[PDB]
């Protein structure tokens, strides 16, 4: 029922404190193929596969606001980062998933979102966060959020050492509450998949 | 979505012509930053302005334009990338003083399908290619911008006025007099 | 534009922009877009640049701004040849067939 | 068991 | 011809609108020499601009025309072939002075079939009657001239700005400011 | 007529001086897929294109007998040496092009093959060196040797670090000659192309 | 011109 398998080339995530999946903006991926790229451009499968990333530890501390972000691409040590490295555009998806694992004695709740083309946010914008692709994380009702974003920005390939459209972003709505039977604190992870990766100039070796 | 049903109340029908998108976008804006040589750049809009702060509610943004130009002298346009030096010749776009301002229509020609309001990356500030040209002139007075066929994607924040009354943000309301 | 008795072997590589300076070999150059070709009975050959770009359009003019190149660059490297020292390989450029410019602009200083 | 998002 | 086909890649479709002959020709430009009694002679307009270069990067041509004269007193017109005491006469084409200026049509009235912006003989200099007729008026301060209906024959060379940089042409292209 | 154009990827090869294309033992590939794979193998296209080594200088001091060894495949800097350190398992074929430029004026002749399993050969042995996929180079005839093999070897699958199947061979049949109208020597370089390129037991990142 | 080895 509520337990959900993603998998995403030969690695796989199964969750069972799951509440869905949230897909951002579209279901559906706007032409790999363009005028910019003279059809030179291939997909590359080997590299749509999940890669882990600790994000912080949620502590009582941490109040409303809090806010930590990860800017995608992050150095990728596999073979999407050997991609980066070998061409000079890109475009991909990203299928992610965050997961705070504590137990169901802690209170407490965090807003998981994608943002395209992140910008310092005022603590005033803070509270509209809602406005983008987003999934809640409340103990009582789930540890793990899961979103699904498509390929965006003004240009058709990017090229990732200069622009990075999506930014992973997660604050924290209500503090974490602790009790004698709780956990002390809550360890966030990412378990985060590119997706529909597509290459296009060859560069040259570097030796 | 929840209703006034739910207690027997009974949901009305709602008109919202006013709060579509292309039809808020279309109205005339000032740019207050000018000089004898301007780039045309949307951002340049005041930042609670009625255009202005909606435009920035958006990601990304397409739209042609029509801009209004009260000027010195004979007013030059050249398009999105073109040289600086290229203002100074009649053969592009050159509309001759006629008072009491010049009214003109101009296409979006940016080289990206889309601009963008916000920008993480390198061409802070935004990349350079991301206007609607530049005009030139003896002197610029005042500049009117007009976003046609307008269209928003991916919304971000819009904020009213910080309220510190603890209860209500009040302010004159027109009314009669007497 | 050799004699009859002199044979070469030419390289012509597409390098995108992203690498700090231009492949110093053909080794190198060898992981681009490349073609490379022989001197026989038919003395001319072409090759394609490829329009790669993020954007769908390009400017015609370089900003003072841009240091490295944006559109990348064109390398030709000679393999080796037999005996053709003196001789030359004469280069020149057309349209392709889906070239395009758009936005006319008088930019001459008059 | 459950859904399945391969 | 050669395509991107030949290493896997795929040609796309171009719109060359833009570089049709009879679009880009038709606009005005300027004539700098002027005087009150005026010849209209295309080759007079400026050797780079965007029309005087490419009228110039042809042999042969022909086009009616359309002219913008700012001027003091009446201006006169006069045919191709007519004595220059006519231009005094009211009995020519004569437009009285309406500001800004004076927007006049004027056919191709040379007796050749087509003319030329090189001349490989005598009549250096090019043959008298390749002209529009021409203008008087107490005062000529402007005069724009406009190509309608152009033809192009036998294309020649055209120069961009020779480069000294020995690598790139570079030069201030317009950007936002702040 | 005798204008070959070889294209393997966003790369080509286009040779005047052509005998024709020799494909040794097979024009077909071992299915790519077998049991000890577990169907965990992909096809990295990516990889299958030509890449240079120069291999000798000919010159008339060498001798009848002198041989030059390129053992497949070597060190490569590009996508195909990314994937070498990137999987455990790889298998591919290789399209090999030898090209000696020099003039219609030279004379002698050279030996070019692919060699399974590579061993030093006695002066003896190198009298049936023709046992083997082959192909003749001399200036008056042609200038380019165009040979095609698959893989093969004991394993459905490889680990390149430790066995190199194929070797590419080089040897001298009868020695350059020179004129005063000819070259005085001839540059040796082969333009090679992975082929049907299969990568199996993903590694870690070394970080 | 030719044969190809596509």
């Amino acid at each position: 029922d509520r337990i959900l398998t993603t998998r995403n080339g030969h690695t796989t995530s199964t969750t069972q404190s799951s509440v869905g999946v949230t897909y951002g903006y579209s279901t559906q991926e706007d032409h790999v193929s363009g005028p910019n790229t003279s059809g030179l451009e291939t997909r590359v499968v080997q590299a749509e596969r999940f890669f882990k990333k600790h994000l912080f530890d949620w502590t009582p501390d941490k109040a409303f606001g809090h806010l930590e972000k990860l800017e995608l691409p992050t150095d990728h040590k596999g073979v999407y980062g050997c991609l980066v490295d070998s061409f000079a555009y890109m475009r991909n998806g990203w299928d992610v998933e965050v997961s705070a694992v504590g137990n169901q004695f802690n209170g407490g709740c965090l807003l998981v979102a994608m943002v395209p083309e992140w910008k310092e946010f005022t603590p005033r914008e803070k509270y509209q966060l809602t406005l983008f692709p987003h999934q809640f994380i409340s103990p009582r009702t789930n540890m793990t959020a899961h979103i699904v974003v498509p390929y965006l920005g003004v240009n058709r390939y990017d090229q990732y050492k200069k622009h990075k459209p999506w930014t992973l972003v997660v604050m924290v709505v209500s503090p974490l509450t602790t009790n004698t039977v709780s956990a002390g604190q809550i360890k966030v992870y990412a378990n985060i998949a590119p997706t529909h990766v597509h290459v296009a100039g060859e560069l040259p070796s570097k030796e | 979505t929840t209703t006034v049903e739910n207690y027997g109340g009974e949901t009305q029908v709602q008109r919202r012509q006013h709060t579509d998108v292309t039809f808020i976008m279309d109205r005339f804006v000032k740019i207050q930053n000018l000089n004898p040589t301007h780039v045309i750049d949307l951002m340049q809009t005041h930042q609670h302005g009625l255009v202005g702060a909606l435009l920035r509610a958006a990601t990304y943004y397409f739209s042609d334009l029509e801009i209004v130009v009260r000027h010195d002298g004979n007013l030059t346009w050249v398009p999105n990338g073109a040289p600086e030096a290229a203002l100074s010749n009649t053969g592009n776009p050159t509309a001759y003083l006629k008072a009491p301002f010049t009214r003109l229509a101009l296409p979006y020609t940016a080289p990206h399908r889309v601009l963008a309001t916000v920008y993480n990356g390198t061409s802070a500030q935004l990349p350079a290619s991301f206007n609607f040209g530049a005009i030139q002139a003896t002197t610029i007075h005042e500049l009117l911008v007009r976003m046609k066929r307008a269209e928003l994607y991916c919304p971000r924040p819009l904020l009213a006025v910080e309220v510190s009354s603890q209860d209500r943000h009040k302010q004159k309301i027109i009314a009669p007099a007497k | 534009t050799g004699s009859t008795d002199s044979k070469a072997r030419y390289m012509v590589a597409y390098v995108p922009p992203g690498v700090e300076t231009p492949p110093d070999t053909p080794e190198k150059a060898a992981h681009c877009i490349h073609a490379e070709w022989d001197t026989g009975l038919n003395s001319k050959f072409t090759f394609s640049i490829p329009y790669v770009s993020a954007a769908d359009y390009a400017y015609t003019a370089s900003d003072v701004a841009e240091t490295t190149n944006v559109q990348g660059w064109v390398c030709i490297y000679q393999i080796t040849h037999g005996k053709a020292e003196q001789d030359t390989l004469v280069v020149s450029v057309s349209a392709g067939k889906d070239f395009e410019l758009r936005l006319p602009i008088d930019p001459r200083s008059q | 068991f459950g859904a399945l998002l391969a």
